[PDB]
């Protein structure tokens, strides 16, 4: 358990996180359980209060999405909000970044429902936690 | 580090050397990215919290920022090899079922620990010197435990790949891993694969023509999938003694229940271990 849960909600009070979750509609790179998983990757690679930067957390989401996901090319849409309208040339920085964080939860990238629920029960009434998918 | 001895195999999930024994496999990165492929990834994650006896064990993993290295447990040749080695002399009864029941001991951790392997192909089983079998190649493999996730129809060779997947039917699990060791129950019998199809097509036709044309008697479900059509001949169902004659009536029993069609009627894996089928069950060694 952690009470220092906002640690990773600041994120989403910030301007374009909060547009990036308006684009994603139905949750399809954003769901609950992704938001779940990108926490559990935070904690597990022990990130300092530092390090909760919006690009650690992209990283963290198509973690989560490479993981979980098998339409591979969804999660593409994150590269431009996390690089820029160079992306095209910038995301395979971004894809390197992703495998140090795998590197630095020691590989431990699957992360169990209940595992999800958990951090989902701190504080359960938070507007990304009802971001179901239909 | 050490030294590689010989050159294994080599795909598109890598390159596998031999290398105390191990089995030294690079993995082969992107070419637009210089990253880690997705199902490396999936392999990795899910190997680091799998601990089971008849699961190939990942010993260790190096990271560099051009190169990437799996080590696992050596094991001195895959089932297929095997079966092309008995071809003609045969598989002994009793080996049979002990690699069966070892199977699904590996194969029932997994789905209690809710991932699928989506790929059991005998290519993919690799056996030792002293009469073990064990699950490898998890880069096809997934875990299932989160709700509504999307899932793909690339996920076996046609050989082994169960009906459910082939009529193009979303949400699958589990019942499709035991189909294919339907597949490789029969092909250890008889020696020859069971639906050697050359196409998704084909791979239908042949599975209708040996099981039978699915019914909704038998299939409930089975004319409201996106890729069902008509068209589809009608074929009776051949029994198996005209399709797998060395087995006893145990045997040909947990088969017709592994290759059920209703994958919600299909057989599961920790049920299949208490199958009147394994009272007789040793574990002997092989001949490599």
């Amino acid at each position: 358990q952690r009470q220092d849960m906002t640690a990773f909600f600041k994120l989403f009070d910030d301007d374009l996180i909060q547009d990036f979750l308006w684009m994603d509609c139905c949750c399809k790179i954003a769901d609950k359980y992704l938001l779940a998983m990108t926490f559990v990757y935070f904690k597990r690679a022990k990130f300092t209060i530092s390090e909760h930067t919006r690009i650690n957390f992209f990283i963290a989401l198509y973690l989560a999405n490479t993981v979980e996901e098998d339409e591979e090319e969804t999660k593409y849409e994150i590269f431009p909000w996390a690089l820029g309208k160079n992306w095209r040339k910038l995301f395979p920085n971004f894809l390197k970044l992703r495998d140090q964080l795998w590197d630095r939860i020691d590989y431990r990238a699957i992360v169990s429902r209940r595992c999800c629920e958990e951090v989902m029960a701190i504080a359960p009434t938070h507007y990304i936690w009802q971001r179901e998918r239909s | 580090n050490f030294q590689k001895v010989e050159k294994i195999g080599e795909g598109t999930y890598g390159v596998v050397y031999k290398a105390e024994v191990v089995a030294l496999k690079k993995i082969r990165l992107d070419t637009e990215t210089e990253g880690v492929p997705s199902t490396a990834i999936r392999e990795i994650s899910l190997l680091k919290e799998l601990n089971h006896p008849n699961i190939v064990k990942l010993l260790d993993v190096i990271h560099t920022e051009n190169k990437l290295y799996l080590v696992f447990e050596f094991l001195h040749q895959d089932l297929k090899k095997f079966m092309d080695a008995s071809a003609l002399t045969g598989i002994p009864l009793p080996l049979i079922k002990s690699y069966l029941f070892q199977l699904l001991q590996g194969l029932a951790f997994c789905h209690s620990h809710r991932v699928l392997h989506r790929d059991l192909k005998p290519q993919n089983l690799l056996i030792n010197t002293e009469g073990a079998i064990k699950l490898a190649d998890f880069g096809l493999a997934r875990a299932f435990g989160v709700p509504v996730r999307t899932y793909t129809h690339e996920v076996v060779t046609l050989w082994y790949r169960a009906p459910e997947i082939l009529l193009g039917c979303k949400y699958y699990s589990t019942a499709v891993d035991i189909w294919s060791l339907g597949c490789i129950f029969a092909e250890m019998v008889t020696r020859r694969a069971l639906f050697p199809g050359d196409s998704e097509i084909d791979q239908l036709f042949r599975i209708f023509r040996t099981l039978g044309t699915p019914d909704e008697v038998v299939w409930p479900g089975v004319t409201s999938m996106p890729d069902y059509k008509p068209s589809f001949p009608k074929w009776a169902r051949q029994d198996f003694s005209k399709v797998v004659p060395p087995l006893d009536e145990d045997g040909r029993s947990l088969l017709s229940q592994m290759l059920h069609y209703d994958p919600n009627k299909r057989i599961s894996a920790k049920a299949a271990l208490a199958h009147p089928f394994f009272q007789d069950v040793t574990k002997p060694v092989p001949h490599l």
